[PDB]
RNA sequence: AUUGUUGAUUUUGUGGGUGGUGGUGCAUGUGAUGCCCGUUCUGGCGCGCGCUACACUGA
């Protein structure tokens, strides 16, 4: 009985900013990633490829890994969530560097050229498009708190937590609201990176969880949760 | 007319509805009067238009490739009229000669033993020499 | 029942010059976006053509159009005025050589 | 000719025998043109074993054939311009069989093909049908359409305007069908016809030259015939089924009503309600397009990230000032 | 083989392996 | 869209609402009630605003 | 009258996916 | 228990990556990279844009590491374009940097088996069906076919009948690769997939049908 | 015919089989072995000041 609406033609859903604030979305905030730049010309560090110069800086190298990060953008950003327009991604770095990921990015897929583009962001603190129509990765000022949505639950990935279903864990909560997952893409370490921000903590599966799979494992399930499909 | 949004089926659906839905599609009748003289009272907003549906397996490639527009998203403002109104049987013989784009010709790998019917295989049953 | 306006509809988009320009922009700062043509020249352009410039592109009539198109094409036949239409590395190579002399000198 | 010119034997035998392939051709269409009906079985023996000969021909020399292929059909167009029917000969029918044999009918879009089902179907609506030979040649045609669109089983409107207008002529009107536009009134079949007896429903070519009630039922049966495949095939597997088969479903009943005795109405309208009942006609729903994604863009940077000559100058100046002014201090 | 290129050519496949959409530009225009 | 505007200050717009998609004909406000203005659209639903 | 609104109507007239790489140089 | 190709009656999620672009290249043998070496294919004149090892990284990562890998009931095959058939175990942790990844493919290509001291990856002979289940489903991922939800199509399936998918790390191509021995093909979203992402979220629907959590 | 004088070695037209001074392992060299699949030159900044913008409190 409801009159159609006057243009059916498929147009992309809103691109999410930091500046809106209202609606509905699932931030990712990739906690504990390791990169850093230094002049060999700047090289993203790497666990495999640099041990010596990071012992020189005298940095455990166990948490000098940027492909865990590197992975866990490929994954977020290629899930149908993304697509529809409803996840945006931040990323602290373990310095302290807060970068925003805008969701219309399309991150190189081979690490090497992923490595190119971050040390090109932390020098310039912005990448802009080829076409250059809008800033794709830039970086921004602590802390997450005030960049994160008025209305919003936060939560962490933790082992030692107790074990939920995240699609009714999302089902549960209220609409208005946001939900913000802290995930460590720390290799190793204790579950506290995100404790001042953080309200409670969840576990996801009684199984150990790497950083990629967790965070696939949690979108697939507002996926379902919000029937994006 | 086009689509009527309460016959789509989405996935997840529940079994309720898609029992509803089962139970729409049998008692669904065309409302649509041919015989009605009056314009505004032919029901024809309630109908659908079946007949262009098919009209995307027409014959002619070309003429089955505007059939499929109504498939296609409402992108264009308009059509000019002007560029589709007067054209004959004539324009389109022309037309398809004067092809901008050229094919080579095909040949069928079936073999049919006599093209007319008698009064083994046969292309034409029903016509003889 | 049959209304039909003379003027006719509003024209959302339009195609002058090989250029396709908004209805909804104003006629000025829609002809802007012909290559060639600027803020000035396009007033110039429908002051001549005696065109309202408060009207949006969509409202414009055809005989406007053609009277738009013959003024920018034949701008001269309207009166439209005239005025409105190796070392550098010697002497690097000089630079180079005075800083040799003077870290010679030193 | 072939044998005496093969490519193997000299230089240039594949034009030539090129050239043949398209001679060839025109002798199939122009024997059938001339009075065969003294020597039928002679001319049965000559006409299908040069079919034979042009199809291995046309197997090398598909280029020369299907440039005469086409020449034929604008010749056969320009001639329809001025003499309409009296241009179309036996010969016509015969070409438009033979394209059948030696090309792909089932193609979407095809050199010879699409030329030919165009102007077939001009044939099938232009055409007046107002006499039974005229009518015998549509009933020909559309058993070609019909082979052509054997596996493809595409929708030719035409063959719906002729079947409306073919069927309703041999009833005349009877005053429930003033929107098939008839052109003879004079056709209509006598009521004593039997409709029981054996006739032979395969109508010959040469026939068609010298052409009474026992000829105009085997042409409508055969037509009828046509139509019963169609519906089977075609028609049946279109979303709009009901609206095509409306008007043929009340053509079907006046037969049946006026010869109770006649069979094949009462099998074809048996046959299109069985159909209906199982299709379901529900609102076709063609706009339901997939979600749109969001834009998605390449990063821009360089590969090798580093922290014209007049400002090069311009920069070298600024430090040999500098480290000249120390020196005169 | 013979018999998939022949579903292909059905399904608009055109042999210059271009599609019937090519041929209808510039079809209406002129 | 239905646009509001202060009279003889055509340059400030006070309240702009969408009522719908499809155009929006008529636009009156009520008599009695200042508050409350009324909205028809093409959409076939005659909503009925307030400021 | 073809000619006449022909003259008319000319004023009226007017993506990576999956697993794709963004360009080499 | 450790999953095998041995045992079949076991129900089991099996994927197989179709259109693995691994190759061995010496100028010594190193795996193909589209980066890394663009002017040796473009002299064995393949197309640098089939020739990505990495997507097949990828996904063998969240394939291994799913939940339901730990619970030992998925298997692994990876079918390379050249037609060389691998069985990787379950048990396997392969190299998370992509660069010792390639430097295991080289081994396992030439020496055609890698041992620990049950080989953790073997080349076996194909025909894949052999090696499957005796009773088992077979689906391709296609775009073009209709969306379905895994849970749900899971849930139906038999019991005793394994699952079997056929992901296609080909970057781009036709998805034919697995029509021969498929049997029907079906689409799990409406957007285009990664391969990585596509086999993520079947496995997602196989711990929650199953309950592996 | 053709070669570079020479004498049927070639040349032309139409068809047309061939992966092969190919690798790599296996079995006492052999195997209708498994597995896959060149030549010669010519070039090669760090630390600091000041000012203007990123609009409607505006152009």
């Amino acid at each position: 009985q409801k009159a159609l609406p006057a243009s059916l033609v498929p147009q992309a859903p809103p691109v999410l900013t930091s500046k809106d604030k209202i609606t509905k979305r699932m931030i990712v905030v990739l906690a504990m990633a390791s990169l850093e730049t230094h002049k060999i010309k700047y090289v993203l560090l790497n666990c495999d490829d640099h041990q010596g110069l990071l012992k020189k800086m005298g940095r455990d190298i166990s948490e000098a890994r940027p492909d865990i990060t590197h992975q866990c953008l490929l994954t977020l950003l290629d899930s149908p969530i993304n697509k529809a327009g409803k996840l945006q991604v931040y990323i602290q770095t373990s310095r302290g560097i807060l970068i925003e990921v805008n969701p219309t990015v399309r991150i190189p897929r081979t690490f090497k050229r992923f490595s190119g583009l971050m040390v090109q962001l932390l020098h310039k603190l912005s990448i802009r498009s080829v076409n250059s129509e809008e800033k794709l990765l830039k970086v921004i000022k602590n802390p997450i708190t005030d960049h994160l949505p008025t209305k919003c639950r936060k939560v962490t990935l933790s082992f030692d937590a107790p074990v939920i279903r995240v699609q009714d864990y999302i089902e549960k909560l209220d609409d208005d609201e946001s939900i913000c997952v802290f995930v460590g893409a720390m290799a190793r370490g204790k579950d506290n990176f995100a404790d001042e921000y953080v309200d409670e903590k969840v576990g996801l599966s009684n199984y150990p969880l790497s950083a990629s799979v967790a965070c696939s494992k949690f979108c697939h399930g507002a996926e379902d949760a919000w029937n994006i499909l | 007319m086009l689509h009527n949004p309460a016959f789509i089926s989405n996935p997840f659906q529940t079994p309720d509805q898609v029992a509803n839905l089962k139970t729409l599609k049998e008692n669904y009748v065309d409302p649509f009067d041919v015989h009605e003289s009056d314009p505004e009272l032919t029901h024809a907003l309630d109908s659908s238009l079946w007949e262009l549906a098919s009209l995307m397996e027409h014959y002619h490639p070309n003429v089955a490739t505007l059939a499929k527009i109504f498939a296609q998203p409402f992108k264009k403002l308009s059509y000019n009229m002007e560029d589709f109104l007067d054209w004959n049987y004539d324009s389109l013989l022309n037309a398809e000669s004067s092809r901008k784009l050229k094919t080579l010709p095909t040949l069928e790998f079936e073999a049919f033993t006599n093209v007319f019917d008698n009064e083994g295989n046969v292309y034409l049953p029903g016509v003889a020499w | 029942s049959l209304v039909v306006q003379e003027q006719g509809s509003f024209q959302h988009i339009l195609r002058l010059l090989n250029t396709n320009v908004d209805g909804n922009i104003k006629i000025v700062y829609a002809l802007t976006t012909i290559k060639g043509v600027g803020r000035r020249y396009s007033n110039l352009v429908c002051k001549k053509a005696d065109v309202d410039l408060h009207k949006r592109a969509g409202e414009l009539t055809q005989e406007e159009l053609e009277r738009i198109v013959q003024i920018m094409q034949n701008p001269t036949h309207y009166k439209i005025p005239a005025w409105f239409l190796t070392l550098a590395n010697n002497v690097e190579s000089k630079l180079r050589d005075d800083l040799e002399r003077l870290k010679k000198i030193r | 000719i072939i044998k005496a010119y093969q490519p193997k034997l000299a230089e240039g035998n594949k034009e030539k025998l090129g050239k043949f392939t398209a001679v060839l051709l025109r002798h199939i269409i122009f024997l059938s043109n001339q009075n065969y009906l003294k020597n039928v079985q002679s001319f049965k023996r000559t006409q299908n074993a040069l079919i034979s000969i042009l199809k291995s021909l046309s197997e090398k020399y598909n280029r020369e054939l299907s440039e005469e292929c086409r020449d034929y059909i604008n010749e056969m167009q320009a001639r329809y311009k001025k003499n309409h029917f009296d241009a179309l000969s036996n010969g016509d029918l015969v070409f438009f069989s033979i394209i059948g044999i030696l090309f792909s009918t089932s193609d979407q879009y095809h050199l010879v093909i699409t030329p030919a089902l165009i102007l077939m179907s001009q044939f099938l609506e232009q055409i007046k049908f107002n006499s039974l030979k005229r009518i015998a040649f549509g009933a020909v045609l559309v058993r070609i359409v019909s082979q052509y669109q054997r596996i493809s089983k595409r929708y030719i409107p035409e063959v719906v305007y002729f079947f409306q207008k073919i069927l309703l002529t041999f009833i005349v009107k009877p005053l429930d069908f003033e929107n098939i536009r008839l052109d003879s009134y004079e056709l209509g079949l006598p009521l004593d016809v039997d409709f029981t007896k054996k006739r032979s429903t395969i109508i010959p070519l040469h026939t068609l030259s010298t052409m009474p009630v026992d000829q105009c039922v085997s042409v409508l049966l055969n037509v009828m015939e046509s139509l019963d495949a169609t519906i089977s095939t075609v028609w049946k597997s279109l979303p709009a089924f009901n609206e095509i088969i409306l008007p043929i479903q009340q053509l079907l009943s006046a037969y049946t009503s006026k010869y109770s005795d006649f069979e094949k109405p009462r099998n074809i309208l048996n046959k299109v309600e069985k159909l209906t009942k199982f299709t379901e006609h529900i609102p076709l729903a063609l706009q339901n397009h997939k979600p749109v994604s969001i834009p998605t863009h390449a990063p821009k940077y360089e590969e090798n990230f580093n922290p014209k000559m007049k400002a090069q100058l311009k920069k070298e100046r600024k430090f040999t000032m500098k480290e000249i002014r120390k020196d005169a201090k | 083989e013979l018999e998939q290129q022949r579903l292909d050519r059905m399904n608009g496949m055109i042999e210059l392996e271009r599609g019937v959409e090519d041929l209808d530009d510039g079809f209406w225009e002129n | 869209l239905v646009s509001v505007y202060d009279s003889y200050n055509p340059r400030t717009i006070l309240l702009s609402i969408n009522a719908s998609t499809h155009p929006t004909h008529v636009t009156k406000f009520h008599t009695q009630d200042n508050k409350i203005l009324a909205t028809a659209s093409d959409d076939r639903v005659t909503r009925l605003w307030d400021i | 009258d073809k000619k006449a609104r022909r003259r008319t109507l000319r004023f009226y007239t007017s993506r990576f996916k999956g697993d794709d790489d963004i360009p080499y140089k």
